[PDB]
């Protein structure tokens, strides 16, 4: 008889749920499974942020989760209060398909990885741009707050240690009127211009741009995913360059990747000595879970070549590396596919690229 | 006048009759509006008991605003208090243990509000300790722990603008969320030259980097380690791996019993409660439940803070910042001796401070 253990899954729909079911299921066939066995507990999204908590404890921490895999719910309701309430314990959160870049910030969510990227490290596709389009001078465009300067800062440590970033401006977020900001960008020579932003303040600029005769020929836009998303889409400019992280709302592919780098890592975690087991529910227990930070380790260092998502590593902020975009172009106001980052490197495929103007 | 509900909670033994006793100005409130106290007593401070305690008192009985004491060293009982405060959009002091414990970084919507002191008023008294004794060489160490940032800031901040002769050696960031079997932060250690080190990092962190730090002799003679509030913690509590002759800034009840700070407590809520019904014609309505929030959440606001923050009472002013500390709390700075007692050697007032020694003696 096996020493059970437990994995936790908040997740969006029961079909997902009996999706992590499944893979657990199959990563306890793929393994080695005489000494341990993993079990799937699972959960819903609750509907506010204290039932969430308090679902954590009560679902799944009472179970005794080695670790909590996380979805991001569609259709206000954030990975946070469960990254709160297990961090509590040292039990690592794994984020399935939340990119907000706040979620690589130590000090609030201290034990959290995720297996996509955050918006930020959308920059290293824009450097490799940079580079193979020979973009050696650009402006950049972002919004001020967290995510807009996180993106600063991912491309400014790329560029500043090739290519400059001649300028950069901020500007705040719900702006409707950006002429000012814009009219500044247009005084310089540059004229590739970088955006992040979200949906409602990249349709600002956008449309603030247009007036100012900033989106037809000698101009060119880069941005990423969320830029060129929803309402942002209606009022983009045509030839604009954005990108999708491919595979990055598909809730099965992560959870099937997720639950194979967590199977892998707690295999490898009970070749050690001296593991403990987590805390069995909340009540009661105030102590970190003394085995959290060393899983946590593992997990980090966890390397998965093989999966759907394709290679899974993590780097120092526990963020995925080698993700894969979708190059988009909008062509005749048409979302083309003209190429993909593959992880490493830019492949362009045969349908030619149609920049602002031609 | 017409009642307000305020919830006490009180974690771990308490004199509930001397705390009943100096509420007794009672008959102390000339306001708009007068406190329905109701002392609860709770035994744990996970978050699962935590918040069900709270919301159950939410949900039977009408309650305006908490104050809240704790016997703990658990500087997790702020964030979780600050979680429960914004979702909820209620008031709650953490007056002491864990709940007054430095939260760096409240939440937007947090009605949150800590007894003792900002992150960088500790930091100033830090160094206003250093320039006393002329020690002006230092380095810092910190972890990841909210606030370490806003600790390195004001230090670095204050230095640069100064033109004492400051020299900041070496700021190492050790990271406690891995485990330590590569003996990294060992290695991190063993880079220290200065003979002050400031320590920024919660109690049972401190416990860990000074085992440490001893090991490659670094708390002996000739290494003064400083530490803010939080570290000292409960001061009756002294780890064994503590180093004789730690400093700390401390806030921990010496002048200002539990009594009185729940006195205060209830009065900033019951003062702010009349300011806004005396200018606006209502206040909040206490919140239901915890479990319809998402609902209601158009129907509340944290409008209560402004005057939260600005309560004068019995001619004292209790002025929070927004940041959600109090303004100008009377710090005590703190020894830990050769008995492992922690020994008063300090007041920090009106912005000076006062040191016992010219001279430190050996401990
Ligand atoms: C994203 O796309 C990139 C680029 O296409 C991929 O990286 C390449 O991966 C391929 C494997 O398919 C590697 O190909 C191998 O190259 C070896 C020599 O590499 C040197 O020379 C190249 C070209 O100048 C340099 O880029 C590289 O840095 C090295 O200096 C060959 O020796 C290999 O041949 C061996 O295997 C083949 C089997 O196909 C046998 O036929 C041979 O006999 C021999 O045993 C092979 O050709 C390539 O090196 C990689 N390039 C780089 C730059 O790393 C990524 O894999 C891809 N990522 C994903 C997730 O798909
Ligand atoms: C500061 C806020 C914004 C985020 N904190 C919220 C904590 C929290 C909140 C609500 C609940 Cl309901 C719970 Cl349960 C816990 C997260 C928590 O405060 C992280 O605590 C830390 C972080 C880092 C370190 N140092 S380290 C990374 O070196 O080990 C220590 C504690
Ligand atoms: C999502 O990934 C799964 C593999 O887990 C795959 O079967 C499915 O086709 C994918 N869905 C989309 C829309 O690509
Ligand atoms: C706390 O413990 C005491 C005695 O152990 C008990 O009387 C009291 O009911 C407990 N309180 C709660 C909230 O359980
Ligand atoms: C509120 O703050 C103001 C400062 O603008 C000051 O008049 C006083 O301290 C407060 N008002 C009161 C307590 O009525
Ligand atoms: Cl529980
Ligand atoms: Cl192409
Ligand atoms: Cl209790
Ligand atoms: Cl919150
Ligand atoms: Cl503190
Ligand atoms: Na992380």
């Amino acid at each position: 008889d096996p020493k059970i253990v437990n994995i936790g899954a908040v997740l969006s729909t029961k079909k997902h749920e009996q999706i992590f079911r499944e893979a657990v299921n199959q990563a306890n066939k793929r393994h080695f499974t005489r000494k341990i066995q993993l079990q799937a507990t699972s959960v819903t999204h609750r509907p506010n942020a204290i039932q969430m908590a308090l679902s954590v404890c009560e679902d799944l921490i009472s179970s005794q989760v080695y670790a909590i895999l996380v979805s991001h719910p569609p259709a206000h309701l954030t990975p946070t209060p469960i990254s709160y309430t297990a961090g509590f314990y040292r039990i690592p959160v794994i984020g399935l398909t939340t990119r907000m870049s706040i979620y690589s910030d130590k000090s609030i969510h201290l034990s959290f990885l995720r297996t996509v990227p955050p918006y930020s490290h959308q920059a290293l596709v824009w450097f490799e741009m940079m580079r193979l389009f020979n973009w050696n001078h650009v402006i950049l465009i972002v919004s001020d707050d967290h995510e807009g300067r996180a993106a600063q800062k991912k491309l400014e440590t790329l560029l500043e240690g090739g290519p400059k970033a001649d300028k950069v401006l901020q500007f705040e977020p719900g702006t409707k009127n950006l002429t000012a900001l814009l009219l500044e960008a247009k005084e310089l020579e540059a004229r590739v211009i970088i955006l992040s932003a979200s949906e409602d303040d990249a349709t600002a600029v956008y449309k603030s741009a247009a007036m100012l005769d900033m989106t037809g020929a000698g101009y060119v836009w880069l941005v990423g995913e969320r830029e060129i998303s929803g309402s942002a889409l209606r009022y983009a400019p045509d030839g604009i360059i954005g990108l999708q992280l491919i595979n990055g709302k598909n809730e099965s592919a992560h959870i099937s990747d997720a639950v194979a780098v967590v199977a892998q890592a707690i295999h490898e975690l009970f070749e050690m000595e001296n593991i403990t087991d987590p805390p069995r529910g909340c009540v009661g227990n105030t102590n970190i879970w003394k085995t959290g930070p060393l899983f946590k380790r593992v997990l980090m260092s966890s390397k998965y070549p093989d999966g759907v998502t394709g290679r899974i590593e993590f780097n120092e902020d526990g963020d995925r590396k080698f993700a894969q975009y979708s190059i988009m172009n909008l062509q005749n106001r048409k979302l083309v596919q003209v190429g993909i980052f593959n992880g490493s490197y830019i492949i362009q495929n045969d349908r030619k690229i149609i920049w602002p103007g031609g | 006048p017409p009642s307000i509900g305020i919830a006490v909670i009180l974690v771990g033994t308490s004199d509930e009759v001397a705390i009943k006793d100096a509420h007794e100005k009672d008959d102390f409130h000339h306001l708009s509006v007068v406190p329905r106290v109701e002392l609860v007593a709770m035994n744990e401070t996970d978050p699962k008991s935590i918040i069900t305690r709270i919301c159950d008192l939410m949900s039977d009985r009408k309650i305006q605003g908490v104050v809240f004491a704790d016997d703990t060293d658990q500087e997790a009982i702020a964030q979780i208090l600050d979680f429960i405060s914004a979702q909820t959009l209620t008031p709650i002091l953490g007056i002491h243990g864990g709940s007054s414990m430095i939260m760096a970084d409240k939440d937007e919507s947090s009605m949150f509000f800590q007894f003792g002191p900002s992150i960088e008023q500790q930091a100033s008294v830090m160094l206003n300790i250093m320039e006393e004794y002329d020690w002006y060489i230092f380095s810092i160490v910190t972890t990841y722990f909210p606030g370490y940032q806003d600790f390195v800031n004001k230090i670095r901040s204050t230095i640069e603008n100064s033109f004492v002769g400051w020299e900041l050696e070496e700021v190492l960031l050790l990271d406690m969320s891995l485990d330590d079997g590569d003996s990294k932060i060992q290695n991190q250690l063993k880079k220290l030259q200065s003979p002050i080190i400031l320590l920024y990092c919660t109690k049972e962190e401190a416990t860990y980097i000074f085992e440490v730090a001893n090991s490659v002799g670094l708390t002996g003679y000739g290494y003064t380690w400083i530490v803010p509030s939080l570290v000292a913690g409960d001061t009756d509590t002294v780890p064994s791996e503590f180093p004789t002759g730690l400093i700390s800034v401390s806030y921990d009840e010496w002048d200002y019993g539990l009594p009185a700070r729940v006195r205060d407590g209830i009065a900033i809520i019951t003062t702010a409660a009349s300011d806004m019904l005396s200018e606006h014609s209502f206040i909040p309505e206490p919140k239901s439940s915890c479990y319809n929030t998402h609902e209601k959440r158009i129907y509340q606001s944290n409008m209560l803070n402004r005057y939260l923050i600005n309560v004068t009472f019995e001619g004292r002013d209790l002025s929070f910042s927004e940041d959600g500390y109090q303004m100008h709390p009377k710090l005590v700075i703190i020894l830990l001796n050769k008995e492992r007692k922690w020994e008063r050697v300090g007041k920090w007032k009106d912005k000076s401070l006062q040191m016992k020694y010219y001279v430190w003696p050996r401990m």
